[PDB]
């Protein structure tokens, strides 16, 4: 039977500090994304397309530390990583240290499909993606007041 | 960190992981998320895995590949391998976090040694299960 | 690519790998050399490994850790694991290259599936062996 | 009991294209470096210090594609990577895409020993190493006529 699982991160998620309504925002976002994946699998979409779309949506979701809602580095910058692997072919693609790609998982899929490489980093990963028509963004698009406050608190 | 694993109607496994990394990290630091076999792994012979947690320890322990190798070579079940890596090996190296895994037979595991892991799973054409806290 | 593995008098294993990568490679491409478990791995319980070859396939197959896992979980000898990875698994994925390995018992293996591998080894207090070609 | 092995790259090393004198330069370089390792291990030095020094010497050796003698990228640049792992603690350190560090394996040992991290990349890796007193070099120091000709030939 086709099946999907997703995560949005493991850590010290505190019940005492949450309201039910705050918890439900996360539950609703996870339910919406796993349901999108289930429907795609039911429709005969590939595991590779299902995991890419589920991760793009978790990136898009500002509640999760990937894409929009990315944590800040020491320098108040965003550096994003991602990987995708196809268990059939054992091909994989990955980017690390990218700041100007809205959807790291799509750039990781671009590395797998439009290069002979598994892993690209930094400015070269970005230039590879821009040469293939992927759009350049300002890392400011990832910034959320919630994650900026965790940085200020972290200091 | 976010991730997804899936087994499709053709019996193919895949995995993806994406992260912002760790709050206040040194510029240039890479964790497990983009490392094949650490934060992300899939193989139709075994399992698809996506990890979340203290990246350094997931790299040192090759967490995602270790699930597969424990099943493939060690003959562990998904549940046995998940327990071994998340509940024994990663804490022994000072690692905290969790992962999601689906095996080629469609068994699913969402182990974590943390207070929480934002997670969900579902069989195609069924209602999904969501979770934040421990069971 | 260059590398080194060693077992010391205290019984500690270590591995290192360093490369310039590939002539004419795309700027930003990372091969196996810097990736824990792909181009480099060491565990006192198992093996130290340094790899050299078609990096992408060493990453996909987790070549260095695969040696350790085959010995640790599969109960393969160093020679058996080296044969499995370098002569069977890497060529099956279209990979070519080789590696050096030393296990916790001090067995040393320098497998390669290529025309050559620049290599050398020696026991403490014994005469060193060098090699370029096969045989 | 104690033992070292080293490599300088696996590939299509062609006997037809080599003179014996060219081959002996490789044998001499490998022999010198493995003997330094043996001596260090005989003397009770740690496996981690033995592999770090053996790799720094293979980086230093212009005959091998690491450090001095690094191949050129498509852009006629050098991008260097390295990793080191300690089988006792399972600590590891690694750098990738570094151009201004003479010895990548020493920068990777710096990551292992002087940071809480396992892997640093690019300018962040370089800045971390410079903050810990490692010298900045021009990537020009890695360039050799031999490797530049292999780029033109490709
Ligand atoms: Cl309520
Ligand atoms: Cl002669
Ligand atoms: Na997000
Ligand atoms: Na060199």
């Amino acid at each position: 039977k086709a099946v999907i699982a997703i995560h949005g991160g493991a850590g010290a998620i505190s019940r005492a500090q949450m309201s039910l309504q705050q918890e439900l925002r996360y539950i609703e976002a996870l339910s919406a994304i796993v349901e999108t994946g289930q429907k795609m699998l039911e429709a005969g979409e590939s595991a590779l397309d299902v995991v890419t779309e589920a991760v793009r949506l978790l990136e898009e979701c500002p509640l999760f530390n990937a894409g929009i809602g990315a944590v800040f580095t020491r320098d108040e910058t965003h550096e994003l990583d991602a990987c995708v692997m196809d268990g059939n072919t054992l091909k994989a693609g990955a980017v690390a240290g990218v700041s100007h790609l809205r959807n790291p998982v799509l750039a990781a899929r671009l590395v797998m499909e439009q290069s002979p490489h598994v892993m690209m980093i930094g400015e070269g990963a970005e230039n590879f993606a821009f040469a293939r028509g992927m759009e350049r963004v300002s890392p400011e698009i990832f910034s959320t007041s919630l994650r900026y406050e965790q940085l200020l608190a972290a200091r | 960190t976010v991730g997804a694993v899936a087994l499709d109607l053709d019996g193919n496994l895949a995995a993806a992981t994406s992260t912002g990394g760790m709050t206040n990290k040194l510029p240039g630091r890479v964790g497990d998320s983009p490392l094949v076999g650490a934060g992300c792994y899939a193989n139709n012979a075994s399992v698809a895995v996506s990890c979340t947690g203290t990246g350094e320890v997931f790299i040192r322990a090759l967490a995602a590949y270790d699930i597969a190798a424990l099943m493939d070579y060690g003959g562990l079940s998904l549940a046995e391998a998940c327990e071994r890596v998340v509940m024994e090996k990663l804490p022994a190296l000072g690692g905290s976090g969790g992962l999601i895994a689906i095996d080629h037979e469609g068994n699913v595991a969402l182990p974590f040694n943390t207070e929480g892991m934002y997670r969900a799973w579902g069989y195609a054409g069924d209602t999904p299960t969501t979770g934040i806290y421990r069971e």
